[PDB]
């Protein structure tokens, strides 16, 4: 029950990128980078907020899954 | 107006980087393939009339009960309708075969054309069989070249894919 | 951020995309404004007739609102 | 000893052999049946040659295309509604 | 995503070494017959919509169970969804066959395809029959071995490239397995 | 790993689709270039050992101040690691000449390269001096052919543009 | 499964709040309603063999092409499916029935029938002239009440809206 | 009288014979693309596999009879009587006689090794006699339907 | 799946030992074997049909009374369902003729059966008079050869030595 | 687990087909080169000892960090471990080159390894090192391209053994990969 729950977000995720990629151009919307170096500064932004988010407090975590399942 | 051009522009402004050796390393294929689709383009400009004529009365040929009452194609502003939808398609190939990708046919044709034939109530086997028509009879030595017609005929079935 | 260089790096990112979320073409902007005001209020103004009422004619206020607990 | 006599040329004619009649069985009329029963049906010689040794079998020949065989049509029982109302002109 | 050119870029970047021209011959003989890839991609992308409806239909002609009330492809939801698992599988295997490695569907098709469809209910026997079916028609694409439809190619050999995808249509049934 | 094959099917994944014929149309070009961007990849190959030699102490001969006492190339395995250095991103030029992009270069050379060279206080005009002294000195009709030489050198400053 | 009750549990959930009076006030017109709705019903589960026959052949004599070669209806188990497919969404009718809203509709015979439809190559047309037939010939005093009349034609025609 | 051309004559037939049938009903079809047509009796799935076993057991008929030297057996059990199946049950003759004289081509092809797309391994000498024999064999199932 | 290599490969790795010369010993008899066992498989692979027809109908020319009501067999689709029980052991026999050893027979034809057999009251002693009159009348010279007899004989045998 | 001959089987089950005469040509080849396979077999065996220590002694003289102290291979119970842990992988690769199939190492033996080296701490790039070196001493023992050890077979190609034994030995890596 764990890695499926990680393939439901990746497959979720990847339905949704398509909108911003219309029939074979990236759009506006991604634009990872507007300088050289810049992407790489925002990978290291990214994977280092996602381990500050699972360091979280037990209440928000709590809070968090049933906010989740309120909103969906 | 997806092509060969316009994918590595994007990809080089979404990664926010330069074109490198790649990118121009795509467009020597645009260069080694415009000497065979260009001839297939010009050859469905000056050949259109007589290959949406056959196409469109093989659509009724084999639906015949397009021309009932209460169809589709009843009276004829319905049929001269019919024709010119054929022909705005051949018009599009042509697009797509001028351009390089297939970015004129899911811009303008594809986009939005199941929402239009289903509340419009125009059954899309119907579009399919003229496309069909057309693919079928290509004859490859005389009509084109033979690198040609693989190109004039790989824009035709992406059609037929995306209507049914 | 958490290096040294990292906390002005995401200054120079944030007001770049804000300028580029303005390039949008009119069809993307208009849909995303009447988008905006019918997310603001089946999550947040449900029986409220007041900020349905600010959400219909100003739809960033429903936008820029959160409806999770992000603790952002 | 048959396939042998079958194949040799020369006992062929200084052996001519006697017709045998065939047995009764009724015909009806269909030529489906009466000229290709289900007895012999699709029966045909298997060819295969090798070092000293050649080979012939009467095997029942099938083909297919895209996933069912073309003697498909004649099914086993074990492997085994509404009536469409007539369109007018 | 890793082609076949960044595969010997990575087994000689373990090595520290230098990419010499004792193993450039199997790049260049990549680059031989990159004519005959293209023609052999372009056979299966011409007529993907009729093999991804045929390879469903004969499974379920095959397996009548599975429009049963309560089968995993009783409603018209399930059946739309079985046309969807379908095809994504079929998209992924072009895109391996173009890149010359399939290192782009054991990371964003078949991780974890396996334990998404047990916590689905998703019956693992009807899957692997499906792309079985839809290998059979790849070969039967990648030769002119079809029934009713034949591609003009030049004249030649392609054996090469059927038992690559053939070897890429395996190893997607041995991921849910 | 960016290269030909890599944009065009990470193009074709976002949008969802199947390789269309202007995906086919870039390989063609990978295709003709292959016969002009390997022989200068095994040309480096089979000499790499001097054009290493002659770059390390020409990047000495131009910042003489490198080998003084507090400096970045103080004593003998300083240098050592300097012709190390340069070695490594030798190598990762020939990677990106058998690839075809730039996607070894960016992947292990470039990115996070101006944070270490900071804090370990090296400096990154010594690093461009000896990429420079290897593009100037490229001979192209003997040393490669004419084709091979463009290709060499146009991801030779590539570095010093990405170094700059 | 959208019906009364789980419309306004929902709505409650939602906002987060108890069930109000207006939240009472609704399942009331359910308890009026039941009265009316459930004859319906139960006079299709008595009924319903003879219902689906005269639908599917009216389906057949207004498009008598299905069975021509090459089209959805040219063989015996076609028609089969047919009838089958005919007697699913008579039974969803009969399932929005008893719960009261057009759940069981929208959730197992609408949402997906357009992408099945399509593919599988079946004219929505010849679905949703079985459907009119049935409701057209409805007749409210002998075969229903007077209000149980309205009830079932109100889901018969929500099929016709949604499949065209 | 001599077996050792006979029997390379039997087995350069029996050995590609597959392709041969696969060959000669996709230049039928290559001719006149009626039959693959809605319409046509070749369009169905379960038609044109019976083409393919029709085609493979005239193959099979024919070559057992340049094998056995005579036509005796091709006429009892093929040629009793096909062409009149063929009329009830509605087939067109003249494509499966096209069909019939490409397998013929295909066979002088095979036997004479002047096949332009694969080459056996043979000894030295003449074998137009068994080519004449078959072209012989070949038109007894070609004027035996009409 | 108990065969040749199957059984070796689990005695050296029980042992925790590299393949000695045993072990590549008994290969060589599945070798010489193989030119014997695998013309019954596909004898049987080319006959089936007509071998399970006259085995299923010998069955209850033994035991009449099965088609007696309240019995295993009184309606049709219990023996449609019994030449279906009859063709699925053939098929297991194919099997272990194509693996060499038991295995796919213990594995899914005998495992379990008693229980199922006895619960769902079918009899064995019709299960073993079929496969019984299917050895009985295999004839040596015509139907294989003389060794692929002798091995096709050796399967059926088992399963009635199993079933009984 | 599975050999060739039951791979087949469970290929034709799934159909619900018997094993005919078209598909049994891959295993008549099977038996043509039976004896081929083992003699590429006993050339392995044969050496395994030599093949073994000589992989895991390059391992470390290419890469001297981990003999060093808190490396993986430090101590004597380590080093031992380590090649204790080679031995393995070069035993089930064996099994899978005389069972013609892979699959007796898919469960056996790869089935875990990923996460236990890195529950262990066992350094991933020096494992796929390791195994890289025994499989280019398989391929120079299968063919007779060893240096100072010449066996004495029958004349003829093993290329396809090569190539085969290759393929076991590149999922060994990419299972702990
Ligand atoms: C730029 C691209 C482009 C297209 C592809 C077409 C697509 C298209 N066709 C029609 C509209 C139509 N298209 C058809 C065509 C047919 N009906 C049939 O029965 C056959 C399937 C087929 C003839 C062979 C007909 C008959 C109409 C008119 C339908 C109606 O208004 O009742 C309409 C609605 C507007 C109109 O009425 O003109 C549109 C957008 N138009 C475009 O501008
Ligand atoms: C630009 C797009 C374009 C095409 C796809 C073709 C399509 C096409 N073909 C034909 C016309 C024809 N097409 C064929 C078909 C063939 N001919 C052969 O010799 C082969 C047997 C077979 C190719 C496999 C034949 C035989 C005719 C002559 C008239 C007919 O029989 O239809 C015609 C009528 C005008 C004419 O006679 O040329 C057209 C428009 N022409 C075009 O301008
Ligand atoms: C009981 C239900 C049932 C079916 C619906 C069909 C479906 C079907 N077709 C094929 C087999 C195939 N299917 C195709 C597909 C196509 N051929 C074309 O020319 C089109 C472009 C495209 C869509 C029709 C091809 C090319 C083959 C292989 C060759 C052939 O058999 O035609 C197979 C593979 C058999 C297997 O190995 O398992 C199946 C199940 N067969 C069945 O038994
Ligand atoms: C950008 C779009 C694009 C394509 C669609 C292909 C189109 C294409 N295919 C081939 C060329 C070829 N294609 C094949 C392939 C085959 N032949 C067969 O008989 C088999 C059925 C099939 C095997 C898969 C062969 C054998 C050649 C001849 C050249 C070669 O063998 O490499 C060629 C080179 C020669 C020619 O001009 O025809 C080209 C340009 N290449 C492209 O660049
Ligand atoms: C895979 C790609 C790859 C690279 C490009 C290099 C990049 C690189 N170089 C060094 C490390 C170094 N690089 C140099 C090189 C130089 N110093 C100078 O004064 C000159 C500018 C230049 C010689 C001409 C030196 C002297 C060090 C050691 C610095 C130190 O540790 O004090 C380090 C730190 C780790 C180490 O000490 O080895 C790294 C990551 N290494 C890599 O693995
Ligand atoms: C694979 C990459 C690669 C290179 C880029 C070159 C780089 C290079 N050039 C030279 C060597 C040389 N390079 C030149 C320069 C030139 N020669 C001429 O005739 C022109 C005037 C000018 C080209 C514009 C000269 C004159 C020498 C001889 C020694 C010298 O003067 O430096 C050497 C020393 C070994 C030798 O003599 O060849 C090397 C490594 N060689 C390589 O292997
Ligand atoms: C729970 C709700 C539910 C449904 C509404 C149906 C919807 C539905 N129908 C069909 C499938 C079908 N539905 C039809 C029906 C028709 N074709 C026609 O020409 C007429 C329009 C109509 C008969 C009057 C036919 C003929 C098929 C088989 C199509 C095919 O497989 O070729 C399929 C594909 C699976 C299958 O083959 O059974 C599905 C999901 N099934 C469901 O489970
Ligand atoms: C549960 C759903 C359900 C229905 C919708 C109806 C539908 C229905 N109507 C009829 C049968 C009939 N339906 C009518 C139609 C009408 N009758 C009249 O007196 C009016 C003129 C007109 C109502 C406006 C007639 C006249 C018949 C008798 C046979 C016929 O003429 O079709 C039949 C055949 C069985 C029978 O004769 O009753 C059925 C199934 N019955 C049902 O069980
Ligand atoms: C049991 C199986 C069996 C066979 C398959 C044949 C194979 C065969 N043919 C010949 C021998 C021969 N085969 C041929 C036949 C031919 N040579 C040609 O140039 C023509 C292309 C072709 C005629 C179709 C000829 C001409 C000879 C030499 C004369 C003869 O021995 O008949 C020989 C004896 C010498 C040799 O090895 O060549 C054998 C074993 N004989 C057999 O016993
Ligand atoms: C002992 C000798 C022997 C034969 C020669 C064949 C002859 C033969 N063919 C068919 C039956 C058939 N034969 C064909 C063949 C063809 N139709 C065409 O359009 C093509 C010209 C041709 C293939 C190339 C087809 C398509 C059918 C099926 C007809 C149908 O749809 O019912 C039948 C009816 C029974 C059956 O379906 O098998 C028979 C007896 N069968 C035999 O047992
Ligand atoms: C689309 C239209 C279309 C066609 C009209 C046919 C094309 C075709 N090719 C051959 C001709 C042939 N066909 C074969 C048969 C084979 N060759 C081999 O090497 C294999 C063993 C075997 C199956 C491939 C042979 C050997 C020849 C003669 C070629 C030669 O002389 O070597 C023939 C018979 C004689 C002739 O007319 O030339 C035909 C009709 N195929 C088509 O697709
Ligand atoms: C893979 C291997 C495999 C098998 C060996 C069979 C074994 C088997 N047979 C039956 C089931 C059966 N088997 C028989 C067969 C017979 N009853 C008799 O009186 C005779 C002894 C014999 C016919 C000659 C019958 C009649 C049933 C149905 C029993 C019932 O459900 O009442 C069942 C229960 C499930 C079902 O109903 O299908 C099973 C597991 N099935 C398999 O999947
Ligand atoms: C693959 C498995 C396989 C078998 C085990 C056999 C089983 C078998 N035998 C016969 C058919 C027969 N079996 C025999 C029995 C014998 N024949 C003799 O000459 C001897 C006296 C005796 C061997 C000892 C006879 C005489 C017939 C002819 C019809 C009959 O009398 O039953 C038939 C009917 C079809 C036919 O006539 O060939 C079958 C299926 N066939 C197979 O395909
Ligand atoms: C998890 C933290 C994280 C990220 C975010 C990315 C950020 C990122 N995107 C890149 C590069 C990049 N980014 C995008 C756009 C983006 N990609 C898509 O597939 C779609 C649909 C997109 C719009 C959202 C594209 C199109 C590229 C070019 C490479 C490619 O073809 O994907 C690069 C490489 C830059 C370069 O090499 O020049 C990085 C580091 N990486 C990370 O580690």
């Amino acid at each position: 029950l764990e890695k499926a729950d990680e393939f439901f977000a990746r497959s979720v995720t990847m339905q949704y990128k398509a909108f911003a990629c219309p029939n074979g151009v990236y759009d506006i919307q991604c634009t990872e980078g507007t300088v050289k170096g810049a992407a790489y500064e925002k990978r290291a932004m990214a994977v280092s907020a996602a381990f500050r988010a699972k360091q979280a407090s037990p209440a928000a975590k709590a809070r968090a899954l049933f906010e989740n399942r309120r909103h969906a | 107006m997806k092509s060969v051009i316009t994918t590595v522009v994007s990809a080089a402004d979404a990664a926010g980087r330069f074109p490198s050796n790649s990118d121009l390393e795509s467009i020597q294929g645009n260069i080694q393939r415009s000497a065979a689709r260009l001839e297939a383009a010009e050859k469905l400009a000056g050949n259109h009339e007589a290959v949406v004529k056959e196409a469109g009365d093989a659509c009724f040929a084999k639906y015949a009960y397009l021309k009932n009452p209460g169809e589709a194609g009843e009276n004829q502003e319905k049929i001269n309708k019919c024709y010119r939808d054929v022909d705005h398609y051949m018009r599009l190939v042509n697009y797509c075969l001028v351009v390089g990708g297939t970015g004129p046919l899911d811009e303008w044709g594809i986009a939005g054309a199941r929402e239009v034939y289903r509340t419009l109530n125009l059954p899309t086997s119907a579009y399919v069989a003229s496309i069909a028509y057309t693919r079928d009879r290509l004859c490859v030595p005389r009509d084109m070249s033979a690198q040609a017609g693989v190109e004039f005929s790989a824009y035709l079935d992406y059609l037929i894919n995306a209507l049914s | 951020g958490n290096a040294k260089g990292q906390a002005e790096q995401a200054r120079v990112a944030a007001l770049a995309t804000a300028f580029r979320s303005a390039q949008k073409s009119a069809s993307k902007t208009t849909a995303e404004r009447y988008s905006s005001a019918a997310y603001g209020r089946d999550h947040f103004a449900h029986g409220c007739s007041y900020e349905e009422s600010v959400f219909n004619t100003y739809p960033a206020t429903a936008a820029a609102m959160r409806s999770k607990s992000y603790n952002y | 000893m048959s396939l042998y006599a079958s194949l040799n040329p020369v006992k062929r004619m200084t052996y001519k052999a006697k017709e045998q009649a065939p047995a009764y069985v009724k015909k009806t009329g269909n030529p489906v049946e009466d000229f290709y029963p289900s007895s012999w049906r699709n029966m045909a010689p298997v060819i295969s040659l090798s070092a000293n040794r050649v080979a012939v079998a009467f095997e029942k020949i099938d083909a297919a295309s895209n996933g069912v065989k073309a003697n498909s049509n004649n099914k086993p029982f074990w492997k085994s509604n509404y009536v469409a109302p007539e369109a007018p002109a | 995503m890793l082609d076949a050119f960044s595969r010997v870029v990575v087994n000689s970047d373990a090595k520290a070494a230098y990419v010499g021209g004792s193993d450039l011959q199997a790049l260049k003989s990549f680059i031989a017959d990159g004519n005959k890839r293209l023609d052999a991609v372009n056979s299966i992308v011409s007529n993907a919509s009729c093999m991804v409806s045929d390879a469903v239909s004969g499974m379920i002609c095959e397996n009548p169970g599975l429009i049963s009330p309560g089968g995993n492809c009783y409603t018209n939801r399930r059946m739309a969804a079985c046309l969807r698992d379908g095809e994504i599988i079929l998209r992924y295997v072009s895109y391996a066959l173009l890149a010359g490695d399939a290192s782009v569907l054991e990371d964003r098709c078949l991780n974890g395809l396996k334990e998404t469809y047990i916590a689905l209910g998703v019956p693992t026997n009807s899957s692997i029959r499906a792309v079985s079916i839809m290998k059979a028609q790849a070969v039967a694409f990648i030769t002119n071995t079809a029934t009713e439809r034949k591609m003009s190619f030049a004249a030649g050999d392609c054996t090469s490239l059927a038992s690559e995808v053939a070897s890429y249509f395996d190893r997607v049934g041995a991921a849910i397995s």
